[PDB]
């Protein structure tokens, strides 16, 4: 996941 | 396959800007290669008359 | 004396205790230089001292550990490996020590660790360095000095290092930087400086970046620096952002899509440079890798198997988007500029043609409103970005769709080619330039023919930067005539073209643009020969005598420069005279293969003196060396076996220029003239020969020059066998032992630099074979008894060519060459050859790869080989 | 807390  | 040339980009990419990118030095060989190719012709132009395929 | 004192007197702006402090300082560097570091680095680690005389003393240590020489480098590295290990000890222990003891922000002690680590983490002197680093940045016990130090130490050693030895340790470094890289951090300067680590600690993280929730973590650590309010830092983020997207591609869809795309673009349009620059050159990367990517998809494809990597078509998705910001970043230009400044409006053009080039015919429909509203425009920013916009997009597209826009678009460049500001009508030359280069059926077109030269002929007169503009239009406008001409124009050369009615005047305006007295600026000089050079080869049978003209002139210009070498005083001076002197002798080069033979015998006696004092005079230099044998060689190539006449006075030159092996490039030159030389003189170069066969096997025996020019050198002994024939056998059994060395040499397969390298050596021995097979073979109908001097050696060169056939990677110049071998040997013995040739089935093999690839001469040559060999074997 | 290592 990546969660900017 | 390879790797391409990089350098430092407002150096690298300058010479794309305009008719930035042929200053003597990249005239010169260009010169040098087509009077290279111009005598590889001759010699296997030359060659074949011995031989008369 | 406190040496404290002594940096303080060498800070002082007194040379009179300067120089004596610093012969001192000096004097306690070589008196001993263990003990001088120990002083040096107790001065160093206090903090009582005064911060001028640490940084002096930090000075000293930065200096003894590096250097930007790299073999000073090596050797100061080996002298510090030679001190004891306790002395070492002391100095590490008070360098470790001064980190976090100094309230200025730059600071000596981060380089003095970078250098002492870079002199020893390649033999593991030191283990307890990293977790050191490590545990200061991980400390949360504050101390922002010592954080942003360490930070900053850790970014020096990443750029320094061998990068194959941080390879074992990239697991701890990476931990640290990423920890001071965080948003919680509250200094700016520590965020700044772990950002400016990242982006040197990137090249030996591939195991870290291939490994999927650590990749993560790195690019969302990374794009929150974009958003910070320093700049500084938003600055060194995009920077690190654009060399992953370079390194790393196929592994950026999950992030382009919700994160880096808007990054991109809203850094693209800000008001300040440095920022909207790297926004650009993300996209201007994106271009490089989609191009190369689809080369490669063509190549798999051709030989029907898919290719390694596939392409994702960002570029081509992101056209709506970038285009209208590109356009309107070429506006942005100051009403005073200088031509070396890289700016955001100078980057927007280099930008818009490498997507031209990309996404090809799917860019038109963007740009051509931008350049149909804004071509007339009273304001002349936006008229020249109007022509620079129709300018870029030339390269990409189909000419077929294309040029019936420039067929209505030339009467108004016509008109923009005398425009009040300076700026449009360089811009308005380049396009034309462009327009003569890839659309040159378009531009010949005679219904706007005769403006278009009067307008170039017009504007060879006018500002410095427009008249080198105007001269590469001349010369495409040349080669697109001539060209045009030699489609219709039959068998050998035209006779009349479209330039040959103005063909007079345009000479002479070149002449009159090369004498200018501000001919230095803009390459001014050497575009009007380059041009005049164009012009001249171009030339129809109709143009001869204003060659005759030119031919003159530039004689008497040559006559000339040779007077004027005593009157050089300065660097610069030479380096204007040397520019001269080689476009001289280009210039003559390119009459000289144009004039007839009958007005080429008159001028040959001048032009060999001017050539013979120009090489005498001259201080060496190179340059004029290689340009004096070259003019030479096609002095002879036109001269034919007139030539000899000469030969006596040239003979200590053609021997100085192969006996000097310092320079490589003008010892090839010399024997390409050599071949040359004995190609076109026959069997008049026997007297001369002896000391060349001498010359070149000395330059074989020697073992540092360069590598390339030992391929030569064999193919000219070939070449000289083929010149002499029967009178070889006292050279024959040298050089066949030189060509079994030659032959049995090898190289590793691991790197293409070396294989390339191999293929042709091969080449070369292979035509050397070659040359001496129908050197001994003679000129007769029946085969002369000279050529069973060779007979031994048969078995060998079968084995050799066996040898070749067993391997798996060819150059097709290779086999082209080998199936030439092989005909030149069934024609030289008799049907004793069948029994070994039957033997090996590999060149049977070959002998069909030959004829199946796509090159024609292999094809040619190896039909005809296997038809002597079908011919040998049916007479049984 | 650094939270995070790599290794
Ligand atoms: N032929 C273009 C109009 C155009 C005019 C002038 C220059 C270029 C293009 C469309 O319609």
């Amino acid at each position: 996941a990546f969660s900017f | 396959m390879s790797t391409n040339e990089n350098a430092n980009t407002p150096a690298a990419r300058l010479h794309r800007f305009k008719n930035k990118g042929k200053d003597s030095t990249e005239m010169r060989r260009r010169r040098i290669e087509v009077n290279v190719e111009l005598r590889k012709a001759k010699k296997d132009d030359q060659m074949l008359k011995r031989r008369n395929v | 004396m406190e040496l404290i004192t002594i940096l303080e007197k060498t800070v002082s702006p007194d040379r009179l205790e300067l120089e004596a402090a610093q012969k001192f300082l000096e004097r306690a560097a070589v008196e001993n230089l263990p003990t001088f570091l120990v002083e040096l680095s107790r001065v160093l680690a206090n903090p009582g001292n005064s911060q001028v005389a640490r940084v002096a003393a930090g000075l000293q240590i930065k200096n003894s550990l590096t250097s930007k020489d790299p073999d000073i480098k090596a050797q100061y590295q080996q002298r510090w490996l030679a001190i004891d290990a306790n002395a070492r000890r002391e100095v590490k222990n008070y360098v470790l020590h001064t980190l976090g003891t100094e309230t200025y922000r730059p600071s000596s002690a981060s380089q003095c660790v970078a250098g002492i680590a870079c002199a020893e983490i390649p033999v593991n002197q030191w283990p307890e360095l990293i977790p050191q680093l490590v545990a200061n940045v991980t400390n949360p016990n504050s101390t922002e000095h010592m954080k942003e130090s360490t930070l900053e130490a850790i970014g020096y050693i990443c750029q320094d290092i061998d990068p194959e030895q941080l390879q074992d340790k990239s697991n701890e470094i990476l931990t640290a930087i990423i920890q001071g890289m965080r948003k919680e951090e509250p200094s700016n300067n520590v965020k700044l400086a772990a950002t400016n680590a990242l982006l040197n600690s990137l090249e030996f993280t591939k195991a870290n970046f291939d490994k999927e929730s650590e990749r993560h973590f790195i690019m969302q650590v990374v794009c929150e620096a974009t958003q910070c309010p320093d700049t500084r830092v938003r600055v060194a983020a995009l920077q690190n952002l654009v060399k992953i997207m370079s390194l790393y591609y196929q592994y950026m869809e999950t992030y382009m899509g919700p994160a880096l795309f808007a990054i991109t673009i809203e850094a693209m349009k800000s008001d300040i440079d440095e920022v909207a620059l790297q926004g650009i050159e993300f996209w201007s990367n994106v271009c490089d890798e989609e191009m190369d990517l689809a080369i490669e998809a063509s190549e798999a494809a051709e030989q029907g198997r898919p290719p390694e990597h596939t392409s994702k078509f960002y570029a081509k998705g992101a056209l709506q988007y970038l285009v209208p910001i590109l356009t309107q970043t070429l506006t942005k230009q100051d009403e005073n500029d200088d031509d070396d400044d890289w700016n955001p409006c100078k980057a927007a053009g280099v930008c818009l043609m490498l997507l031209a080039t990309c996404c090809e015919d799917d860019i038109v429909p963007h740009v051509l409103p931008f350049i149909k509203e804004h071509i007339k425009n009273p304001d002349w920013r936006y008229r020249d970005a109007a022509v620079m916009a129709f300018g870029c997009i030339l390269e990409g597209p189909e000419p077929s769709q294309l040029k019936p826009l420039v067929i209505q678009a030339m009467p108004t460049l016509i008109e923009l080619m005398k425009d009040p500001s300076v700026v449009v009508r360089d811009t308005a030359a380049w396009t034309v330039g462009r327009i003569c280069e890839l659309l040159p059926e378009a531009a010949i077109n005679d219904v706007y023919l005769a403006p278009l030269l009067q307008c170039l002929i017009e504007g060879l007169s006018a500002e410095p930067r427009v008249a080198s503009n105007v001269c590469w239009a001349f010369s495409s406008l040349a080669e697109a005539a001539y060209e045009a001409a030699d489609v219709a124009d039959d068998q050998e050369e035209p006779a009349t073209y479209c330039l040959s009615s103005s063909f007079e005047l345009i000479v002479q305006k070149l002449l009159e643009t090369t004498d200018r007295p501000d001919g230095h600026q803009n390459n001014l000089r050497s575009s009007a020969y380059e041009s005049l050079m164009e012009i001249v080869k171009n030339s129809a049978k109709d143009c001869y005598p204003a060659v005759q003209k030119t031919t003159l002139v530039i004689m008497e210009r040559l006559q000339q420069v040779l007077q004027m070498e005593s009157h050089i005083q300065s660097t610069s001076d030479r380096i204007q005279f040397n520019d001269l002197q080689s476009l001289l002798c280009a210039t003559l080069q390119n009459v000289l293969r144009k004039v007839q033979h009958q007005d080429a015998l008159q001028i040959s006696d001048v032009v060999m003196a001017s050539l013979l004092r120009m090489f005498q005079s001259t201080a060496g230099s190179g340059g004029v060396q290689e340009d004096a044998l070259m003019a030479v060689s096609t002095l002879v190539e036109v001269l034919g076996g007139e030539f000899l006449k000469y030969m006596e006075a040239f003979k200590p030159f053609l021997g100085i220029g192969l006996k000097n092996y310092a320079e490589y490039q003008v010892c090839l030159a010399a024997v390409g003239l050599v071949g040359d030389l004995c190609r076109a003189l026959q069997s008049n170069i026997i007297p001369f020969c002896d000391e060349v066969m001498q010359l070149l096997l000395e330059n074989l025996g020697n073992e540092n020059v360069h590598r390339s020019v030992k391929p030569q050198i064999l193919s000219v002994f070939g070449d000289i066998a083929l010149a002499i024939g029967g009178e070889f056998k006292k050279y024959l059994e040298v050089v066949l032992n030189t060509l079994q060395q030659a032959s049995q040499a090898q190289v590793d397969k691991s790197d293409y630099d070396m294989v390339d390298y191999l293929n042709e050596l091969r080449e070369s021995c292979l035509e050397a074979y070659t040359g001496i097979v129908q050197g001994l073979k003679g000129d007769q109908e029946n085969v002369h008894p000279d050529v069973m001097l060779v007979q031994p050696r048969v078995e060998f060169i079968l084995s050799f060519i066996d040898h070749i056939a067993g391997d798996e990677d060819h150059t097709d110049g290779v086999v082209a060459c080998a199936a030439g071998l092989i005909g030149d040997l069934c024609t030289a013995f008799g049907k004793d050859v069948l029994k070994l040739v039957e033997a090996r089935p590999m060149i049977h093999e070959l002998l069909t790869e030959g004829r199946r690839s796509k090159t024609n001469k292999a094809k040619t040559l190896a039909r005809w080989a296997t038809k002597e060999l079908r011919k040998l074997k049916n007479q049984a | 807390k650094p939270a995070f290592s790599f290794g």
